[PDB]
Parts: C-alpha cells; structure tokens; sequence
C-alpha cells in the first residue's frame, strides 16, 4: 500500500485539490463573504 | 449403453409435444428495423457507458433514475414525493378514487350532524359528592391517626 | 470595524454540505486505572496484589520508569481538535419546521419531545453535524474551517435529507409529536375529568 | 531477551500527557493559511452541544453499496445563538513568532 | 484468489473459531465447526470471528461419514448475534447456518433450507440463486 | 421511508427503533423496543398483556368499525404518480384524521357514561 | 422446574412457537417440515413419540400418555384454544389491512 | 442473437436481470456496462429499468413476470414500487405479493403462456400469478429441484432445462408447456440456467464463460439469429455436443 506520506498520494491530492475541490470551494467562499459582507455594511 | 452415453443422448435429445402445436409470439415489429450496433461505426448510438465516460466515468458519475419516468405531465418528473405527514405514511392513502370515499365521507360526516351524533349534554348530586369527598377525607385522617398511635 | 458591535449568524460563516473542524475539552472520567485508561489486558483471576495493572513496568534497564509505561491517572478532559465533519444541515431559529424535511411535510422544530435530556430546548440557530464531536451536552465548541482543501467525493456530496428524529431521548420514545402521541393514545380520563 | 509475540503499543504517544485541559474552551491552535485574493471571511466560530438525533439520508454515493438507497446516520445538534463582534486583534511576525 | 469477499460492509461478528453452526444446504452433513475465517487479521489472543456472508474454513462434526475427514469452504448464511444493516435495522436469525461451498463460491449442494441472509445472497450469486426465501 | 408498527404492542416503528426477528420458517418480526422484544422472548401474549392494543382491540376498548379507518390500508398495486393525486390525498389524511379524533372521542364518552 | 433457568431466554434455548404449532397441527407439510430439519437417530424414542401440541419427543407411548394427563399439556391445548397470535391479529388491532386491489 | 455479458466480473447474468418480452430490469451497479449491454441489444425499443429490489442487486432473482405483468416480494419497499411503476408503461400490471418463498425468480419460471412454480406455493398467491401473469400455472420440478426459476429457462420459442433432466421428463415437460425443451448447460458446465441466463423471443444474454457449442444450443433452441432452429441439434450440431460433452 501507498502511505499518505507518499509523494505520487500527495501529487494525486494535488491535482485534485486543484482541479475539483478548488473551484467548490471558491464559489462557496463567495456566498459566504457575500453574505458577511452585506451583514457589514449593514 | 453406457452412462456417459445416455446422458450425451439425454443432452442431444429435443423434446417436442405431441400435438404439434407451436406458442404464437410476440416481437415488436421495430426490432427487424433495428440497425445492428458497432463499435467501430461513427454514427453508432451513444450508449450510457459513452455518457458516464463523458460525465466522469465510474465512480465519479451519477446516474439520473427520473430521467425514463413516463408521466402524465413530464414537469412532474422530478419532484420530492410526500412519504411522512403527521405520523401517518402518504403511500397507505395514496387511493385512485379517494375523491368519491371522501365525499361519502363528507356525507356520512353532515348526516351524522343532523341526527346528532356528536351533541353533548344537579345541586343535590354534586352536594352529595362534597359530601362524600369530605366523609373519606376524614376517614383518611383517622387511618392515619391509628396508623401514627 | 464595521462589523463591531453586531451579531453575526452561523450561516455566514459556515454552509451547508462543507467539512469543518470541531475543537472542545472531552468528557471527564477523574482517576483511572490502566486497563481503561490505556486498553491493558487484565491479568488473570485473583492474581495478587491486583489484576487491572500491567504485571512488568520497568523489567530491563535503564533502573527507572519509562515514559511510555502505562500508568494510572487522569483519564478524559483533554483538549481535542476533531477534523473533516460533514455539516447535514444549518437550520433558523425563527423557522418553525427545521426540523422538517422534502419528504416529511410534518410541521416541527429540532427539539426532541420533553427536550433534550440535561440540556433544554433550542431556540436559536444549529448546525447538524455527522457523527459525534469531542465535546458533551452544556459543552462550549469551537468550530473552525478546514485548514487545507479537501481530497474526499464525501467533502463534495450534496445531504438530502429524508427525515430527522423527534421523538422522545428520554426513554423508547415512539411519537414525534404530541399531537400524533394523543392520536395514537386516544381519549384519557383526565381528557374527559378537565 | 526479545518479546516471542508482536504487538503494538497500547495508545498513542502523540496524544500526551494524559493531563486535564488547561482551559475549559477550546483553543484554535492554528488558523488556515490566509491567501489575499480571497474575499475578507471570518474562519472560526462558537457552539453549545445541545445532544444528538437520527437522520434518514438519500445518499448520492457513486461507487458505493447504498448509492440512491436511504441510510440511517446518528448526528449532532449545536446551539449556535449569533456571536456580537466587539474587538479587533493586530498581530505582527517577529524573529520569536 | 483467497475466500475473502470485497464489497462488505462492516457488521457484528457472532461466531469466532471453535463455534458450531447448523448446515443449511442438502450435502449430508448436519453441522460445521468453525476452524479458521478467511481474511481475518493479526491482532494478539484475538479469536478470527465470522459473520453473514463469510467464508471460513470448516469440518464437519456430525453426518455423512465422508466428509467428516476434510476441511470445507463454507459460507455463514445465518448468524444468532444481532447485527445493523446501513437502513439502520438490527436484526438477527434464531440459529447460525451456514452452506459448504469450494473456493470459487459454487455449492457443494443442491438446495438449502431455510432463509439465507442478504448479505451472504449479495455476496455469492450461487447462494442467491439456490435460496427460497432471501430474508 | 416508511413507518412500520411494533408487532407485540402496536406502537409506530420509526427507523433504527427496535429490533426485528427474523424467523427460519420466512417471517419477520419487528418490535419497537426491548420491552416487547424481551416478552416476545419469553413468549407472553400481548393479546393477554393489558397495556397493547391486541389488548384493547380484544376487550373492545378501541374503535374498530367506523369509516374512517378503511382509507389507510398496505397498497400492493403500485399507482402512476400524480403531483394533484398526492396534494389531494394529504388534504384528505387531515380531514380524516381530525373526523377520526372526534369520533374517537364520542366512543370513549359512550363507554363512560 | 425449569433446566439451566439462568439462560432460558438465550437463542440457542428457543422452542417452537405457538403459530407454528397451530399451523403444524392444520398442516402436515409443515409438520413434516420440522422434522426433516430434525435426526431420527438423535431424537427420544427414535422420533416415533411426538407430541404436536407440545412440539415434543418422548421416549415411549407410556411417557406421552403420561404427560397429556398433565397441566402443561393442558396448558398448551388452553392455548391454542385461545388462539396463538399473528400478524394478521395484530393489523386487526390497529386497524390495518392488504389491498391486493 | 446470443451476447455474452457479465455484471462485474460475473457470470451469473439472470441473477442481476430480468428480460421479458416488453420490459427489462437491470441491477444499478458502479458503471454502465451491464446497463450498456442490454441498451447496446434493445434500442429503446422496450425499456429498461435500472432498479433495486429490497435494498439488494439480485433483482433477476427475486423478480418474475412476463410482458403482461411483474411480481415483485413482499419485502419490496414503495419507493423502488414507485419508481417500477413509473419506469413501466401501463400495460404492464405490477403487484407486490405477500408468498413465504419471496425468492420469486427462484419460485417461478414463466412465459407469455404458461407458468411453472415451486410446489409449495399459497393458493391465492397461484391466483395471484393466474391473474396478474395472465397464464396457466403448473407445479413441477426440474429433475428434482423445487426451484424452477433458477433451474429452467423459458420462453416463447422453447426452453433450456438443467442437463441431468431424464428425457422422459424433458417430453412431459415439454407437452405441458407446448415448447420444445433442451437440456443443455451454462457457464462452461453449470447447471444453474435461470441464475446463469436471461431470455426473451428474439434475445438471450448469456455470461462470459458459456462456451461456443452451448451458445449454439441456446440460439437453435431459442431460435435467435437468421436460420436458427431446435431442429438442428440432433441434425447439423449433433457431432459437436457430442465431442463436446462427452
Ligand atoms: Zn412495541
């Protein structure tokens, strides 16, 4: 077995941190500021 | 003959009725208009293997199970279905003709109003029961007096 | 400064569907021996001077006690910090059917019936958590974003929800409502003595 | 002489000491790594557990034994009341942190 | 490939090594001690415990005299201990039953008795296609 | 989902409550609780224990001939969905449910009287 | 006097239900289904001594005889006078039937 | 028109399907390829529901029916009754019935006309399948095995039974049923024909391992394919089955 401290385990988690997660992550991190942001300037 | 024998005359053998009549079919008159698939032709059909490999392949795709609903209305295809409301389960009401049983019901319901089925209805019998409440109270204290003594 | 003196709700920290981390202080157990502190294995039956112990501590050299020996002591209350903990839902306090769900169109808040056991009822805003969390009931949680993007499918699923229990934690608790008790119940005699 | 039969440790040594928790709060320890071209967002908020129910999920779950059928999942409730914003921390890295 | 089958959800195991089930299928023999479980692990005085829909290695106690010499492939087909499924059922069966079977997962046997389990059903078509009752 | 109910005392089975029997002859047994699992196990009658509703429904404590009961039944003929059909049929769980309590009440007044 | 009282409620320890009592009494298939899970050669007096209402083997004619003039035979045959309880009961109870349409 | 198929590296197709002469009912897996099969053979012209029985995925084997009807077990949950019912037309009838022997593609093998079942089978649960299946229903075995349905395979056209069937009971069986009938095996040798294949008029889907002279089998049988014809068994192929299961 592959362990989570292996190199091709972390370029995999990179890529898919990149490619997949990242932009999920970046629409929801928009809503959430949104939303933040319109509480603050309240 | 011997036993290997008799069961390869037992595989080759074809039973057949007596009577020789035959079970009349049914193949739908689209499959002879059938084109036959292949792999290697351009204009083959485009197969859920070629959607899910499109749409992320195994493991990543998710498969839509609402898509080959037939409805009445096709805008109904993808609703949330009521199962659960007030303890009760939607299913075990779901009736075809539940519009006539709820009229009779109905019907039952003003009937029973006119000859009252549901209507509701003295000093000296409440004075009675005071009465009596007081009486057993003091006969509780005394048990309980004989009780401490 | 802008947002001094203002409250900020849950729901614009954190969303539903979103791993984050939980970090609270665990439950308290006091004194402990080795057998449940560490996970030893018990010595046999009326072994002297004890059985939940560890038989050999110290049985090569250096002459001293190891650090890494199990040894009996505090057990629990420890600061833990939790981590990839799916939020199901992020239901309002002011909403009365949070607690209702696509499929069940029953009308009922989060609160199970008599209310949560040593804790009360809750009124305000909560997050739904999968599984468990460090903490206990009354218990103070910090909750905190993940500190690296995520690597699972399971960080990226959508939660839908069919239904939530309501019904009674204080026993086999069978109806989520009062209402669906008293019709399951019928007519009681204090119903008719009032 | 060596041990006949192997076997690991019983706990683990990261987790020490075994000691009660120097505070009642939880401590954050360590923030996310912050990136500017993120919009502004606060990463940290307050809870109180209130107790735990059970969930009926429709899971979405391709590759998995219970994809499109329902599961049973034990949850928790925290409490979240909105926290009040009052003050505002500045910090500024050093040769010691 | 080893008896062990993939795809199996994690459920209570009843019955470690040294247990004797009841035979479920027509093959002659009437019962089955457990002597080993396929796929178990290595863990210290941990007894290799099986549960519905496990492959372990068995002989056979009382029956036909000739199978009473030799170690059989079997799959537990009915466990006592109750256990939970994913839809968040707890269940269990009135008796452990389990049907002898070769490595590849056909049966030794022609029928079975009695209900099988789901998972064990799922696990080997050969059991799904010789039960009556999958229950 | 669905609800199912306990098989010794009749109260409702929601999901992960109880525990179910399963039986070498085919059937399956669902209780609620351990209570009615623990009496199944010593093999009492819930015909006979006073707090069931085989109980009740024997001694005729409970309302079994009425209308109103006829509209909840196991459904074995699968019907096409119809988003109007299901609207109408929640209306008609609500109006049969509050006919239902009233009625129920009339025939416990009949029994005190 | 019960055998070993302190694990009678065990699964290894269950007997035969009531129903399917009733249901071996109506039917001799399923009877004959009990006892082909069973061994002629383990059972008392060869398996030729059964009692149906008790579900149990004896070891001569003498023995079952003997027992059917006892309370809990009598017990049994009370019982199943009364009727064991089942599923379709216990829709009855709370009002629930099968539409088969 | 003989295609062999596998579910997941099995061979064991009539556990994972259910092929009548209006409908197909196909086990949802982790791809598309058992699903592919099927829709690669039936180009829409009868659907195919990707579907779950009991929370399982051995819906060949415990569902029955034919292109009048469906018969699913008692343990079969509304939403999957739900979603057969909105995935199939209505002229096809669908009922869940309430038999002991839930196994129902194990307990029943059937055509467009006629029906065999498990000898232990309740009276309404026989009226049930009269009426709903709309065939004549018999109680038989396939060379003593009470479970016909994973035994025998059958359609309009002719049936293959289990290869130890004797020919006397090949000849009654096939008088009754008013097909011709085979015995012939599966899967390079097994027995288990209704768990190894499924079978409509003019389509079979076989596994992997069913060698060349027994799909050959199946197709005279079956009479799929250009020229094809029970007749040729005992003609044409009679010294192939014999160098071959000798
Ligand atoms: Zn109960």
């Amino acid at each position: 077995a592959k362990s989570a401290r292996a190199s091709r385990i972390k370029e995999n988690h990179q890529r898919f941190k990149k490619n997949i997660a990242g932009p999920v992550e970046a629409a929801r991190l928009e809503r959430l500021s949104a939303k933040l942001m319109a509480i603050a300037q309240a | 003959i011997g036993t290997r024998l008799q069961e390869v005359m037992a595989r080759i053998h074809v039973a057949t009725p007596m009577d020789g009549t035959t079970r009349e079919t049914f193949i739908p008159e689209a499959v002879k208009n059938l084109k036959k698939y292949d792999k290697n032709d351009p204009n083959r059909r485009v197969l859920a293997r070629d959607i899910e490999e499109a749409n992320g392949g195994a493991g990543v795709f998710n498969v839509d199970l609402r898509k080959d609903w037939i409805l009445e209305n096709p805008e109904w295809k993808y609703d949330k279905i009521p199962e659960i409301f007030d303890g009760k389960n939607v299913y075990d009401y779901i009736d075809p003709d539940i519009d006539a049983k709820l009229q009779a019901l109905e019907e039952e319901e003003e009937r029973l109003e006119k000859e009252g089925f549901y209507d509701e209805d003295d000093e000296e019998e409440e004075e009675i029961l005071q009465k009596a409440e007081y009486i057993r109270e003091q006969h509780a204290l005394i048990r309980n007096e004989a009780k401490m003594r | 400064r802008s947002l001094f003196e203002k409250p900020v709700t849950i729901d614009t920290i954190f969303e539903k569907d979103e791993m984050i981390d939980v970090i609270a202080v665990t439950k308290g157990h006091g004194f402990v021996g080795v057998t449940a502190r560490w996970g030893t294995k018990k010595l046999p039956r009326k072994t002297h001077k004890g059985l939940r112990k560890v038989a050999c501590i110290g049985a090569w050299h250096p002459s001293h006690v190891q650090w890494t020996v199990a040894r009996a002591g505090q057990m629990g209350y420890h600061h833990r910090t939790s981590v990839n903990h799916k939020i199901y839902r992020i239901g309002k306090g002011d909403d009365e059917a949070n607690a209702s769900t696509e499929t069940d169109l029953t009308k009922k808040k989060i609160t199970p019936m008599g209310g949560f056991v040593r804790y009360g009822e809750v009124n305000n805003d909560y997050v739904m958590i999968k599984g468990s969390v460090p903490g206990v009931k009354k218990r103070i949680m910090t909750l905190r974003k993940s500190l690296f993007t995520h690597t699972s499918r399971k960080a990226l699923e959508k939660v839908e929800l069919k239904w939530i229990d309501t019904s009674s934690e204080f026993g086999h608790g069978a109806f989520q409502t009062a209402a669906e008790k008293k019709q399951f119940m019928g007519t009681l005699k204090k119903d008719l003595q009032t | 002489s060596h041990r006949k039969y192997e076997a690991p440790r019983h706990g683990s040594l990261a987790f020490l000491p075994r000691k009660r928790a120097a505070r009642h709060r939880g401590r954050v320890k360590s923030f996310p790594k912050d990136d500017p071209k993120k919009p502004v967002h606060l990463t940290a908020a307050m809870g109180y557990k209130a107790g735990m129910t059970t969930i009926v999920r429709d899971l979405d779950r391709p590759g998995a034994k219970a994809h499109k059928k329902e599961v049973v999942e034990a949850v928790t409730i925290i409490d979240c009341p909105p926290m009040v914003v009052v003050g505002l921390v500045g910090y500024i890295e050093t040769p010691r942190g | 490939k080893r008896g062990a089958p993939g795809g199996k959800l994690k459920m209570t195991l009843g019955l470690p090594v040294g247990a004797i089930m009841n035979c479920a299928d027509n093959s002659g023999a009437r019962n089955l001690y457990i002597i080993a479980v396929k796929g178990a692990g290595a863990r210290l005085n941990r007894l290799p415990a099986g549960g519905v829909g496990d492959m372990v290695m068995a002989t056979v106690k009382k029956g036909k005299p000739e199978l009473r010499k030799k170690v059989h492939p079997a799959v537990i087909v009915r466990q006592a201990k109750p256990w939970k499924r994913f839809d968040g059922v707890f269940l269990y069966f009135e008796d452990n039953a389990g049907v002898i079977v070769n490595p590849k997962g056909e049966m030794k046997g022609s029928a079975i008795t009695g209900p099988v389990g789901k998972e064990a059903a799922e696990l080997w078509p050969r059991i799904a296609s010789n039960a009556g009752v999958v229950m | 989902m669905r609800i199912e109910n306990c098989f010794f005392c009749g109260r409702p089975a929601w999901p992960s409550k109880g525990i179910t029997f399963m039986r070498n002859d085919g059937k399956a047994f669902r209780f609620c609780r351990s209570k009615c699992h623990k009496n199944f196990k010593m093999k009492r009658n819930p015909r006979k224990l006073k707090w069931t509703k085989a109980y009740r429904k024997n001694a005729g404590k409970e309302m079994v001939v009425d209308s109103t009961l006829q509209f909840a039944a196991r459904r074995n003929v699968p019907v096409r969905y119809n988003r109007e059909l299901w609207q109408k049929t929640l209306k008609a769980m609500e109006r049969i449910s509050e006919i239902r309590a009233r009625r129920e009440r009339v025939f416990y007044k009949k029994r005190m009287a | 006097g019960v055998f070993a009282k302190r694990t009678m409620t065990k699964t290894r320890r269950r007997l035969r239900d009531l129903d399917q009592i009733e249901r071996d009494l109506r039917s001799p298939r399923h009877l004959q289904q009990y006892k082909e899970t069973k061994a002629a050669e383990d059972l008392p007096g060869l398996g030729l001594y059964y009692c149906i209402e008790c579900a149990k083997w004896f070891e001569s004619e003498t023995s079952l005889v003997g027992h059917r003039k006892g309370k809990p035979h009598k017990r049994r045959l009370k019982q199943l006078k009364e009727g064991a309880y089942t599923h379709e009961e216990a829709m009855a109870a709370i009002g629930y039937r099968i539409d088969n349409g | 028109m003989a295609v062999r198929a596998q579910f997941e590296n099995s061979n064991e197709v009539g556990v994972f399907a259910t092929l009548t002469n209006s409908y197909c009912l196909v086990a949802l897996g982790a791809s598309e390829n058992f699903y592919s099969v099927f829709e690669a053979e039936l180009q829409d012209v009868i659907p195919i529901c990707r579907t779950t029985i009991a929370g399982t995925r051995i819906i060949g084997r415990l569902t029955a029916g034919n292109r009048k009807g469906l018969l699913v077990p008692t343990t079969t949950t509304d939403q999957e009754l739900q979603h057969l019912r909105n995935s199939l037309p209505d002229d096809i009838r669908i009922q869940r019935i309430e038999e002991r022997l839930s196994a129902l593609g194990n307990v029943i093998v059937c055509n467009d006309h006629t029906a065999l079942i498990h000898p232990d089978l309740e009276r309404e649960t026989e009226e049930i399948i009269a009426d709903v299946l709309g065939v004549e229903v018999f109680r038989q075995t396939i060379a003593d095995h009470v479970l016909v349905g994973s035994y025998m395979a059958l359609s309009n056209q002719g049936g293959l039974v289990h290869p130890k069937t004797s020919i006397q009971d090949q000849d009654e069986l096939s008088s009754l049923l008013g097909v011709p009938l085979v015995a012939g095996s599966v899967n390079r040798g097994s027995n288990v024909i209704g768990g190894g294949m499924v079978v409509n008029d003019w389509l079979a889907v076989t596994g992997l391992d069913t060698t060349a002279p027994e799909l050959s089998v199946i197709e005279s049988v079956f009479r799929l394919g250009e020229g094809a014809g029970p007749g040729a068994i005992n003609t044409s192929m009679k010294n192939t089955i014999v160098e071959s299961f000798y």
